[PDB]
DNA sequence: TCAGCATCATC
DNA sequence: GATGATGCTGA
């Protein structure tokens, strides 16, 4: 489905429908009939609203679910009405879509819900992926050589300064070690490498 | 299978600990992670969050960089959304966000939901052969100091590597295959054990 | 030999 | 998450 950016195609049944309303008063909607998905937010990546009605209903809904999901080209995200009707179904449905089928689901409570919902969706498709706040080793080497037995604050700095790479402080052998700290240290560091 | 609890969850989830020890074949270790409340396999960490907590937008940032912490140590993360003993702006936007750095999302009525969907996605981990298979206290301390390494990573270091020593002088595939991490997350650490230390840098 | 150093238990 | 009280280190 081609969908220009800045716009949303809907599924022609959600025609006068609140969901559709409350959407055209803040983004272009375009409709179209035949479409299996109820929306789509780009032409790869399409809305699968469950109703309250289809829930309660039994797993009749599962099939289109199904054929989204082994379509190559689209990303299906599944959109549920989880109510005071719906909600004690809502367990099952969330296991076969996001355990099973691996899909992303989002709960509403109402098309009103959605509606915002569905905005924030295109709004964070829509932008570069990297304005997406998800999308020197020193200092941590002392920490880590503090925890060899025997070595404090003190003896990590002189240990680096002489075997500078964990690997090379750990191939020391103990007569190097004791060029840096006692016999009795130089054997604690050795040990620590070395024992199975 | 074999899910690793925070110990700070014994505050905030012990109807949760107890529903997941209550469910047979399942064992439960808790232990000091550090913030990750759940690891449920090799490369899967759970992000419990209350609902009330995510409505408030005061409380967005700490989020974010709670997560942050997580990809820094894990390849995959699941946030449950659980509903506590009106919806917002500032939700919807982490919902989405989330989203779209391919963050999972599950929603929990309640701790003995929250047990039943962790125990469900420590099985589908395993199914994907990344489960946790592994059971000294001075080498778990030393690896997990290495930055940016898991609780779990650090624990299959001690029990697949017969030497701290062996484990310095692996080659990168070795660090990929025992510790159980991406050539990437193998790469950050043998560039961590092969890094020349300079004092002035300091 | 004796401060220096590491360590950890107790604020 | 900090002292600092305690006993090992070390040439
Ligand atoms: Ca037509
Ligand atoms: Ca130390
Ligand atoms: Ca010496
Ligand atoms: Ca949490």
């Amino acid at each position: 489905v081609h969908v220009p950016l800045g716009h949303i195609v809907a599924n022609e049944k959600w025609r006068g429908s609140q969901l559709a309303e409350e959407m055209q008063g803040k983004i272009k909607l375009i409709f179209e009939d035949g479409l299996t998905p109820d929306f789509y937010l780009s032409n790869r990546c399409c809305i699968l609203y469950v109703t309250e009605a289809d829930l309660v209903a039994g797993n009749g809904y599962r099939k289109r679910l199904v054929r989204v999901r082994n379509s190559n080209n689209l990303k299906g995200i599944v959109v549920v009405e989880k109510t005071r009707m719906s909600e004690q179904y809502f367990p099952a449905l969330q296991k076969f879509t996001v355990l099973d089928l691996g899909m992303v689901l989002l709960p509403v409570a109402s098309q009103m819900e959605a509606s915002c919902l569905v905005i924030q969706l295109v709004q964070e498709q829509t932008k570069e992926p990297s304005k997406n706040p998800l999308l020197l080793s020193e200092p941590s080497l002392l920490r880590t050589v503090q925890q060899i037995p025997g070595v404090g604050k003190v003896k990590a700095p002189l240990l680096l300064q002489k075997f500078p790479s964990i690997q090379q402080l750990s191939n020391a052998s103990i007569g190097e070690l004791e060029q840096v700290v006692g016999q009795a240290v130089a054997q604690q560091i050795h040990a620590f490498f070395t024992q199975p | 299978t074999c899910i690793l609890v925070g110990g700070h969850e014994i505050t905030s989830g012990l109807e949760v600990i107890s529903s997941l020890r209550a469910i047979h074949g399942l064992q439960v270790e808790v232990c000091p992670l550090n913030g990750c409340d759940y690891i449920v396999s090799n490369r899967m960490v759970v992000e419990r969050r209350s609902q009330s907590e995510m409505l408030n937008s005061v409380n967005k940032n700490k989020f974010i960089e709670q997560i942050q912490h997580l990809q820094s140590m894990f390849e995959r993360i699941c946030v449950i959304v659980e509903k506590d003993r009106r919806r917002t702006k500032s939700y919807d936007s982490l919902l989405t966000t989330l989203i779209g750095a391919g963050i999972r999302i599950l929603f929990s009525s309640c701790q003995e939901e929250t047990a039943d969907l962790l125990k469900e996605l420590s099985l589908v981990e395993q199914r994907k052969n990344v489960g946790i298979h592994v059971p000294k206290s001075e080498a778990l301390q030393f690896y997990l100091s290495i930055p940016n390494i898991s609780y779990i990573t650090a624990l299959n270091m001690c029990h697949q590597f017969s030497s701290v020593k062996r484990m310095a002088n692996s080659s990168l595939q070795e660090i990929s295959m025992y510790a159980q991490v991406t050539h990437q997350k193998a790469e950050e650490i043998y560039r961590y054990i092969h890094y020349v230390f300079d004092i002035q840098m300091l």
